[PDB]
Parts: C-alpha cells; structure tokens; sequence
C-alpha cells in the first residue's frame, strides 16, 4: 500500500515503503537520494518523534502516515 | 504573572460564597483555581431541577440535598490545596468579621442589603453577583478607603542608560527607544545597574522632569563621583487609593462601568429592570413566570413605579424608562444559563482576587452585561409559557429562557473543538452543560495531539493530577462525557495540519456543522479558518493572555472572514540574526537568544558528534571536525582520557566561563580594537556604540555562582554521572576555592604552546590529538542529548541560559534580563488565567446559542473583546464581508468558482476558454499549490505543448502524484491580464 | 499564497533581467525554487559563474527567502555550505516591501564588494584583513577551481 | 481642515498625544501609532467608544473630538 511521504522543501516524492522493510533501511535510502544531512531532521508521524532505539510497532505506523521532518540546527 | 508579594496575599485570605446556585458554583470554582487559601460555602437551600443546566458541580443524582455540601466534594477535589468548608448556619456579624471577601451570588435584595451594610461596616470586601435569564449584575463594594498597589497590568518600565552628565538640572540622555516616549515628567525612578555613581544605587526612588528631544534630568549629581556608563532606568508604581459608596447608598445613585455614555445610559435602564425585579419578588414572593406576559406587565409596571427621582438630579434622562427593555428581561429573567453563569463568575472571580491581592484597579461599584440578542428575532417567533415550562429534563434552566424547541435543535447537532487546552476544556463544559450534540442524531469531536503536563493542570479541572501523559482529547472527553452523561465525544489524536488532509478532509467535514478552535497559535488558527472557509463552516475562535480575552465568530457570507496577523504567524516560527550573536547582543534578548543557541549547538550536536558520525563513517577529515570538537571538548576540560574525578567540581566551570566571556571578548578586541575600525581608518564615527570589556568573576556576586552551579550540574547530568546541586554544599566547596585560574592561566588555552595559535598552526599533533579524543569518547559512554524542559527544574536549562545571557549583557553594558522578555518567549509561558479563560468560554457559548438559532442577519452576531485588569469589556457586532471587484467581477472572501470537468474531462484550452467566456477573463497564471500549469509570457512551443493536454493530467504529470482516491474538486489560484499585485481573486474549484 | 506573488516576479524580471544575473529559472513543479548563475564584474570572481539557489517559503513575503550559493564560492562572509549573511535577508532589517529583485542587487553588490563587518568566516576574513594578498591567491584558486564556466 | 489632539492609549496602561487631522484616515493613525509603540499593523487594531475603527475610513466619521482617547487593542493568540 502507499503511503505519503513528504518533504520540508514542498515536493512530497511519494516512496514504496511497507511495514514488512523495517524503517531504518527505507529512511536511509530516502535521505541518499535527497542528499541532506539527516541529523538536520527527524522523521516524524503524526507529531511522535522517532529515536535510533525506538520500536515503531508500539506507536502504530497508521497507512498514509502523516510524516515530515522539521528543520534544526544552525549551519550559518 | 506569579508575584510573589500578591500570591503570599492570595494563600493567607478568606472568602466567603453564599448563595450558591450556578454562578456561585463558577465563582467558587474560579476561586479554587486561582488558588484561595479557604473558601468557605452558604447554601442550605435543597438542590433543584433548574440548578443543573448552570451548574456543574451539581449532578442528577444530588438532587433533594444541599448544594453547598453537594459541590463541597468537587470543589475540594479541584484543587487540594484550597480548603473548601461548608457553613451550615446564617450570615451573622461573627462569621463576617473573619473573612475578608464576602460574595453574595443571587441572593435577595433584603440580603443584599443586610451583608452589604455589615461587611461595609467593619472592613470587609463585598459583592453581589446576579445573573437573571441573559442579563447580568455585579456590585463590589471595597469600604471607605482600599489602597491598590499596582494599578496597571503591566511590568514597571526600564531603559538602557546612555550618559548623564552633572550640573544644577543633571541631565541624562538615554538610547533611543519607544521608552523615551513612554517615560512623562512627574514621575518615579529608580537605578540598579551603573559602572560609576556607586552609591545612586539602591538610592530612594526620585522624579524626573522630561525636557525636549528627548531629554530627562534626576536632579543635583554634582556632588557625586564620575560615571562611566548606563545600565537602566526603572519607573515605579504609584499606589492609588478608591473609595466605594455602600450598597444601600449605591443603589439609588449607580455609577456604572461602561465605554460610552449610550452604554450607560442602557445600563441605567437595566438597573431599573432589577430593581423593578427585586420589588416584585418582595410584593409577590415568587420570580416572574417563564415568559409569562402577565408577570412582565407588573414588572414593567413596578418600573414605571420606581421613583423617577431615584435617578440622578444633575442628569435628566434623554427618555423615560425602555418598557421594551424592562419587558423582555422580566420575560427571560425565568432560567439560569450556563454561558452567563460563566461570564459573569469570571468577572465576578476577578473582583475578589483584585480585592484579596490589592492588585489592579477595581471595578467602580456596577458592571451590568447585556446577551439579550441570543433571544430569537423580532420576526420569528418568540418562545411561549408552553414550550417554556419546566418538564424535569437537567436543561429546563435553559429551557424556561429559550424553549424546548431550541434545546431540540442544540441536542442535534455536530460540532468539532479543534483544540482542547484551557479554553478548550472550558468550552467542552460549556457544551456539556448546554446539551450540544446529547442526542443520539447529534455528536461532538475534540482534536489534540498534546499530553497532560504537570505545568498544565495548574489551572484546568477538566484535566487531574493522576493523568500526566494521557492524551489531552481522551481526557477531556471523558470529563464531558462525565459531565453530560448523554453526550457523545469522539476524542481524535491527530492534529489539524496540511500534512493530515487526508484524515480531516471531506468526508470528515461533511458532518461536523461547526467548528469552535481554542487554538495557542496563529498559523494553527489562520489553517482552521482556512479549511472552515473552504468547507463554509461556522467558526467560534477565542484567544487569552494574561488578563486579556477576545471571543469571536465568522459565520459564512454574513460576517469577515478570519484574517490572521501574518507578521506575528511569521515571527512565530522565524529564526533570529547572527550578528548580534557573533559581536552585537544590543539587548537582553539577542544575548538570551544567543545563550540559548549557543548551548544548543554545543550540547545537542554533541552527543551527535562523539558517537554517531564519527563511529558510522566519517572522520576528521570532514568539513570542520577540529573546530566542532574545539567547540565542545577542551572548553569543558583537557579530558583526553577516560574522567575518573567526580563530573561535579569547578574546575572546568571557571575556565568555560573564561574562554566564553574573558577570552571571547579578549580575542575580538586582538581582531579589532573597541574604538577603531581596521579597514575604515577614519571612519564617519569611530567605535560607535561598541565598547566591549572582558568580564572578571566575582565569587561574592549571585549571577556568576548561579551560572557555575547550573553548567556543572547539567554537565553531570549530561555525561551521566550523578549529579549532586552545588547549592548546599558545592557552592561553598567553589567558594572555599577561591584562585585556581592563577596556577592555570598559560595551558588552558590550548595545547601547551600556543598562546594565540596564529592562524591554522595547530598542526598534525593537535590533529591527532583530537582524533584520539574523538575514539576515546567513541568507545566511551554515550552521552545523551537533553531538549528544554520547563517542567524539570532539575536540568537546570532555564537559569542556566538567564544567567549566561545577563553575565554577556553586563560584559556589553546591556541592561540584564527582566522577567517580561523571559515572558514575551516562546518558551517558559506562563498559563492562561482561569478568570479570561471562563469570560471568553462564556462568551463563545453565547455566539454558539446564536449560531445554532439559526438563520441569523449579521447584525445579530457579536465579537468580543475584553481587558479584566482595566475592566474593559465591549461587543461589538462585526463588519460585512469584504467586496473585491475586479473589471465586472464581483467576490467576496468567501465565494469560490466552480467550473465543472464533464464526462470527458476538458483539457487546458477548454478550460481557459469556459473562464475567459463565463465570468469575462483572461488567466495569466493558474497555479495549483505550487506548481505552475500555464502562463502568458510562456514560449509559443511551450504553451502549444502543455495546452493540448487536461487538467488532471497535467496535474499528475507535473506533481508526479496521482489523483486521490476520493477526490472531489481541485483548488488551482488564478490570475488574470492586468491585475494588480494586491487583487486575490476566488480560488477555483474545478470539479474533477 | 506566495506562489502567485512568486510567478508575478519571476515573469516581470524575465522580461528585463538584470545583467549579472542570467539563465533565472524554476521549475513548474516548484515554483518557490529560483536557479540562477550569478556573474561577478570584480575579480577575480569576474572570471567564473556561480549557480545560487533562492527558496520562497509559504510565508513569503512576510518571510525572507533563503540563499544559497550552491557553487563553492571564496567570500568572507559566505560560508562553505553557500548560505549568505545578506543584511536585508536578516530577520531585523526585512519588509514585505523589499523585493527579491532589490536582494538580488545587493548580493551582487556584497559579492564585488567582500564584506568585514559581519563576517560568517571569520577566520578567512582576519586573514583576509591581515594578508589580502594571500587572500586573492586563494580566491583565484577557488574561483578555478570549483567556479562554473561564464555563459556568452 | 484644522488639526487636533487625540490620546492613543498604549494596551500597557500608557498614553500618547497623537497629532492628528480629521480628514485623516484610520490607517495613517494606525501608522503613528505602529511606529511610535513599535508593533506592527496587522497585529492590532484600535477601538473608540465600544465600537472598533475600520482602517480605510476618515476621522471624522467616528466622532473623534480632542482630548479623546482611542484605545489600542492587541490581537491575542494564546489559548
Ligand atoms: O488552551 P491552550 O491555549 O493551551 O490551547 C492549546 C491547545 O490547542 C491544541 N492545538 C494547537 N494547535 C493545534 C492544531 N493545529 N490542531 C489541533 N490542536 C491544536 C494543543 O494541542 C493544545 O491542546
């Protein structure tokens, strides 16, 4: 099934992700393909931030989960 | 705010309550949650049907039993550290001597009188609160001399101190600012903060005299020592003092609280309304019979009786008494309503608190709040004394001023509270008791993503102490659904945000027949209102601060569409300059910003920097891995092997404070000289208003101990070992050491021979000594990175950031920090009041009562404002919707063009074509979102190209989306061939 | 929206686009993406060409846009990741009114012109204040080395 | 076209003595008053006896004789 991946940057770029791949493997590639420093922005559903040592079953990854990162840090 | 000196007031008074039906119940409530130290109850009388659509402590199953007794349970449950009593005896001259507020809350005019002669006789604050159908009234009487200390709602004023020089006048000049307007002649200062005129500090507080172009004098400085620079000027306070006419004096001669003179002179008809209520309580024994016309007539009559002498003297009446006025009030003056009760406890609350804490100025002895225009229309048909009388039902207080056919009409209906924090959980109540959606065919919905915080529930009842960490929706519906036990709550977890489109999003939005957001932002606000004006939905938005309070609505093509002040939406979420971070800090909050970034940077990237990036893949070789670790490592101590000593000590403290204040200015003065600019030579001013010193520790001042023992404390609880707070004995351990920079001046810098480094002359020995440091702290424990936490005290994150912002403000002669910018942040804000929250609560009721009416003219509705420190209060009814025209187009904001596609979807040409024709033309841009699908000044190739094709592909193509599932209309913005930049036309739905 | 005030933009200055900036444009997926090559006149950035990259947040124009020299550039107040200290780009000096046409010129303007007085390298600029000679030897070299090739 | 004296009244328990004309408009008295209180337009607006004052209709309109005081009502947006 899909579901709705977006960006800060306004273009969304929907990905084939699934319940089934854990989340590490897919968010890795995504953060590959659009070429940002992932410790700028965690990736997070519905407000729940997600953590390196962070079971996603126990909060419920719903179908078309609203997922958006928010911008840190200071580079300048 | 919390003052400390009103709050020690607040705890050490005592209230008394009688009377209490529905408004002393919210007056008792907004009391306990204010914090009243004892409270005690008066209400013998048993408990009745009609007491259970106004008050809420009172549930059905209390019925035929005391209501002071019955909300004695609740009202102690609220909040444990009030000490709600119950007296079960009469009002006598013993018992009102103790207490030093008395309330009286729809009590009769006999009693009135009897409390108000004996409190007003010896010292006692007094009031008597009535609210009577949709009309209310409020008397506060507070004896022949009460001093109130503070008689503004804002912080004594303050400005940075430019010069002054000595003489007969000694005049001063101060930077500009909007303070050297604000500061007038006549008044009081004082001075804290001054390198020179050592002893003008902690002076007695002297006037000022305000001369042109800005300019102030103290009076004679001569006499004293030089000065070198200006920290502040702080204004003072006046105390005022009022005297209030007693109750039976003040009855006959009113002087009402109101904004204009037709207001009062509406409120001097209004208090003949009462009165002419109160004598036909006394001549007959029973109030007037819901809408009876018999019972109006002899009430208005008995107006007509009321001595038109008993009215001022000096100011004849424009027109005899409104029997209009008088009429309908003695109709509606039947029930009891919850929005009212709400309304006028809030007020009412406010009063006492001002009272108990000498605390902003009281209200002049009346206030009177008219909410007749709720009542139906002139045309329609208005409620009879058979729909109006009492069946048994926990509504029939609204019923006996309404109707059953209106209460029909409230019970079925579905509505959507956006939001439920503090407004939001009073307006749930008020919900609740009203009978909003407690049938079967109606419902309600609460939206929150939020989790009950221990700052929180401070000042909320809906939300208990036993549920930090449940979600704000779940408990909140559950406490309506305890309330009204026929309500329907649907508690949803998931914000309202554009990413969450697909939950809330037509089906969602095709039910609810309203909306009501008790929102804490501005974009929260201006994206509800936008989806409400998309969905053309009624909208009821309320806002508080502090003792502030606006309520209103914005119901479809009748009143203005919600407008959002897109500055502040802006600044809400808007990062701030680097240049006063780097060297120009001009005030306390560029210094307090930069505190804050400057330990987020070093401490968040930190736990980052140690294990992750530097474990996964990377190295120093990476952009600038010395310069991250330089920031971090050495400034903290030397380290470099695992720490064996206890991580609470002042070792490292004292030498992070010299490379973050000493040193830092010390290496900006080597980069250019305080007076000179390098590369001007002889510039225009030389050092114009820059004149940075390094800062000298001082063990005896409170600031520099206090930012030592906040940065060792987090440091221990940030590498994880135990940390113990300096305060008891630590601090005097860091005392009892007094010089270790002397012995610890030279190799603390860095390395152990570089006293300036030069430029770039570490080299491979330093650089191989952070990669060491880097795989140590790798294979060490991972440190843990910490956000800010208001509610721990124990990181120790807010004073920690204070005290460095006000120790770099003093190295720059800015003036230090003050509680109103820690106030004006973002952060470390401070909960609404109990009192606006319940004023603007009821007020929204109201607004719903109108809106759920029905069909209603735009003059019907009425926005809210008010200001309770001032006693300011106006509504106002609303503009007309705005009318933009363009050529022969004619639109407001809340109208929309909707083209259809047809059965074969119509393709860009067909499309331009239908606008162009239809409503008269000519799209230059059609934009949908942010993606562009066709333009004027395109090329002939390009146009030929992305023409031929339809919208919905166009759309996919360009998007690289698909169609949703579902999808109704698409909202595509366009412009048109000659508009100007400002002209917004409708959006365009086009129904795929 | 700001897209709609973004597109009137974008279309007014490509008719009349200024003369240091060419090949201004965006892609009709998103429009709040300017591309540009900026063309220095004062060397020995006059020699070469740098793609910045300018993004309009939604709040536009209550919200300053960002800039970005995706091309690596050798300016004192420039860091290495392309972001610029801009004064009007800064949140205290920005109105509606300002257009981007205006931050454009001036970037221009801060480009010829190296700036000191807010330095986002300060390192480079003290070295900059001290040796401008060694200064120049390593713009050329960077400008060589990293600068896109000026269009005709 | 003769010119006169209102008093803005700041939302902080402060006054000002505004020199205005009452051939004037509601937005250049919202001008002064942004400038000299250092707030932005679009944040507030200002009320004259209950009723608010639209911000494209003259002075005169709204009875604003001297010696008044117009109050400066902020937006809120805490909930
Ligand atoms: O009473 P209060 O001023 O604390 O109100 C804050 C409550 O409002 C909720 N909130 C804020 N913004 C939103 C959006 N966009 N959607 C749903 N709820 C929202 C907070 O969660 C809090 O309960």
């Amino acid at each position: 099934l899909s579901i709705l991946v977006r960006n800060n940057k306004g273009r969304s770029s929907t990905y084939e992700v699934r319940l089934t791949q854990t989340v590490a493997h897919l968010k890795q590639q995504v953060s590959g393909l659009e070429g940002v420093q992932d410790d700028l922005f965690w990736l997070t559903f519905e407000g729940k931030p997600l953590e390196d040592q962070l079971p996603l079953g126990e909060y419920g990854l719903k179908p078309l989960s609203t997922v958006f990162m928010n911008l840190r840090l200071r580079g300048g | 705010v919390l003052g400390s000196p009103a709050m020690q007031r607040i705890q050490g008074a005592r209230v008394l309550v009688s009377g209490l039906q529905g408004l002393g119940a919210e007056v008792a409530k907004n009391l306990v949650l204010m914090g009243v130290g004892s409270l005690t109850l008066h209400d013998p009388h048993p408990t009745c049907w009609s007491d259970l659509a106004a008050q809420f402590l009172l549930s059905e199953q209390d019925l035929e039993r005391s209501r002071a007794e019955a909300s004695q349970e609740l009202l102690a449950q609220l909040n444990r550290a009030v000490q709600v009593v119950v007296h079960t005896g009469d009002i006598t001259e013993d018992l009102l001597l103790d207490f030093q507020v008395v309330v009286l809350t729809a009590a009769k005019l006999e009693e009135q009188l009897k409390v108000g002669t004996l409190c007003h006789k010896h010292g006692v604050c007094f009031l008597a609160a009535d609210t009577r159908g949709l009309v209310g009234q409020l008397f506060c009487d507070f004896g022949e001399d009460f001093t109130v200390q503070d008689p503004t709602e804002a912080e004594p004023l303050t400005a940075a101190i430019q010069h002054i020089s000595q003489g007969s006048p000694g005049i001063l000049t101060l930077r500009k600012g909007a303070n050297t307007h604000y500061f007038r002649d006549g008044d009081l200062v004082t001075f804290s903060g001054i390198e020179g005129m050592v002893e003008l500090n902690d002076c007695d507080p002297r006037s000022i005299h305000v001369r042109e172009d800005g300019s102030l004098e103290i009076g004679d400085t001569t006499t004293f020592s030089r000065y070198l620079r200006g920290g502040a000027i702080t204004e003072v306070k006046r105390p005022k003092t009022v005297r209030h006419k007693s109750l039976d004096t003040a009855l006959l001669q009113p002087h009402v609280v109101a904004q204009s003179s037709q207001e009062v002179h509406h409120a001097h008809c209004l208090h003949q309304a009462f009165c002419a209520l109160h004598k036909f309580q006394h001549l007959h024994g029973r109030p007037p019979q819901p809408w009876d016309p018999v019972d109006a007539e002899t009430v208005v009559g008995l107006a007509r009786d009321l001595e038109p002498l008993k009215r001022t003297e000096e100011e004849p009446l424009e027109e005899p008494l409104d029997e209009a006025l008088v009429r309908t009030v003695a109709l509606s003056s039947a029930g009891v309503l919850s929005p009212m009760v709400a309304m006028l406890g809030a007020v009412a609350a406010q009063e006492v608190l001002k009272a108990i804490s000498r605390k902003f100025m009281p209200l002049d002895q009346w206030l009177y709040f008219d909410a007749l225009d709720c009542l139906p229309e002139d045309g329609e048909l208005l409620p009879s004394p058979e729909d109006c009388a009492l069946r048994g039902s926990r509504y029939d207080g609204q019923i006996a001023v309404f109707g059953a056919g209106f209460q029909e009409k409230l019970r079925r209906q579905h509505y959507l509270l956006v939001g439920a924090g503090a407004i939001g959980c009073e307006l749930l109540k008020v919900f609740a008791l009203v009978g909003l959606g407690a049938g079967n065919s109606g419902g309600l919905t609460v939206v929150d993503m939020d989790h009950i915080e221990r700052s929180n529930l401070s000042r909320q009842f809906l939300f208990r102490s036993q549920d930090v960490g449940r979600p704000k929706a779940e408990v909140a519906a559950a406490a309506a659904r305890g309330l009204n036990p026929d309500l329907q709550v649907i508690p949803l977890t998931y914000p309202l945000d554009p990413t969450t489109e697909h939950i809330y999003g037509d089906n969602f939005f095709s039910r609810v027949d309203g909306v009501a957001a008790a929102l804490d932002s501005f974009q929260a606000r201006r994206y509800v209102a936008a989806r409400c004006t998309h969905y053309l939905k009624p909208l009821l938005e309320a806002g508080t601060s502090g003792t502030w309070g606006s309520a209103t609505v914005f119901m479809p093509h009748v009143t203005e569409a919600y407008r959002a002040p897109a500055s502040a939406a802006a600044s809400e979420d808007a990062p701030y300059p680097v240049c006063t971070v780097r060297y120009f800090p001009s005030t306390a909050e560029h210094t307090l910003q930069w505190a804050r970034h400057e330990f987020e940077e070093l401490f968040r990237l930190s736990a980052e920097t140690i294990n992750h990036h530097q474990q996964a893949h990377t190295s120093l070789a990476d952009m600038d891995e010395p310069q991250t670790l330089t920031l971090l490592k050495p400034v903290l101590g030397v380290l470099r092997v695992r720490p064996q000593n206890w991580q609470d000590c002042v070792a490292w403290a004292l030498g992070h404070w010299k490379l973050c204040f000493h040193y830092g200015i010390k290496q900006l003065l080597r980069h250019f000289p305080p007076n000179k600019v390098l590369e001007d030579g002889t510039p225009f001013w030389s050092g114009p208003k820059q004149c940075p010193q390094p800062l000298e520790f001082d063990t005896n001042q409170d600031t520099h101990l206090l930012y030592v023992l906040a940065a060792a404390n987090l440091y221990a609880q940030m590498h994880g070992l135990p940390g113990s707070q300096d305060w008891t004995a630590l601090r005097e351990l860091l005392k009892l050491l007094p010089q270790p920079d002397p012995q610890q001046m030279a190799p603390i810098f860095a390395s152990n021979l570089e006293l300036a480094s030069a430029s770039a002359e570490f080299g491979p020995e330093q650089q191989k000594e952070l990669n060491k440091a880097l795989e140590v702290w790798s294979v060490g424990p991972p440190l843990k990175p910490l956000m800010f936490e208001k509610d721990d005290d124990s990181n120790f994150h807010v004073d920690f950031v204070v005290a460095a912002a006000s120790l770099r403000c003093q190295n720059y002669g800015i003036p230090p920090v003050n509680r109103a910018q820690s106030k004006r942040i973002v952060g470390q804000i401070i909960p609404a009041i109990a009192t606006t929250t319940a004023a603007v609560a009821g007020l929204l009721g109201l607004e719903l009562y109108k809106v759920v009416s029905g069909p209603r003219p735009r003059s019907a509705f009425r926005h809210s404002y008010l200001h309770l420190a001032e006693n300011y209060l106006i509504r106002y009814m609303p503009f007309a919707p705005a009318i933009q025209t363009f050529h022969h187009l004619k639109w407001t904001s809340w109208d929309r063009l909707k083209v259809p596609a047809g059965q074969p979807e119509r393709t860009l040409e067909s499309l331009l074509a239908h606008l162009q024709e239809q409503h008269g033309l000519r799209v230059r841009i059609l934009l949908h979102g942010s993606a562009l699908l066709y333009a004027a000044g395109w090329s002939p190739e390009k146009q030929a190209q992305h023409l031929p094709l339809r919208v919905t592909e166009l759309v996919q193509q360009l998007t690289g989306q698909a169609p949703a599932p579902g999808q109704r209309v698409l909202v595509l913005e366009l412009s048109c061939e000659g508009d100007d930049e400002d002209t917004a036309f409708p959006p365009l739905h086009y129904e795929l | 929206m700001a897209s709609m005030r973004v597109v009137k933009e974008l279309e007014d200055l490509q008719k009349k686009p200024p003369p240091y900036l060419r090949n201004l444009s965006s892609d009709d997926a998103n429009v709040l993406v300017w591309h540009a090559l900026l063309l220095p006149d004062q060397p020995p950035y006059h020699l070469k060409a740098f793609n910045l990259r300018i993004s309009f947040p939604p709040e536009y124009p209550f919200k300053p846009p960002m800039i970005k020299f995706t091309t690596k550039i050798y300016h004192p107040n420039v860091d290495e990741n392309g972001q610029i200290c801009l004064p009007i780009i800064s949140s205290e000096n920005w109105k509606p009114s300002t257009k981007t046409s205006q931050v454009l010129e001036a970037l221009n303007v801060l480009v010829n012109r190296p700036n000191i007085r807010e330095p986002k390298r300060m390192d480079l600029a003290d070295l900059l204040t001290q040796n401008p000679e060694l200064f120049r030897k390593n713009a050329e070299e960077f400008t060589l080395r990293f600068g896109v090739d000026r269009p005709s």
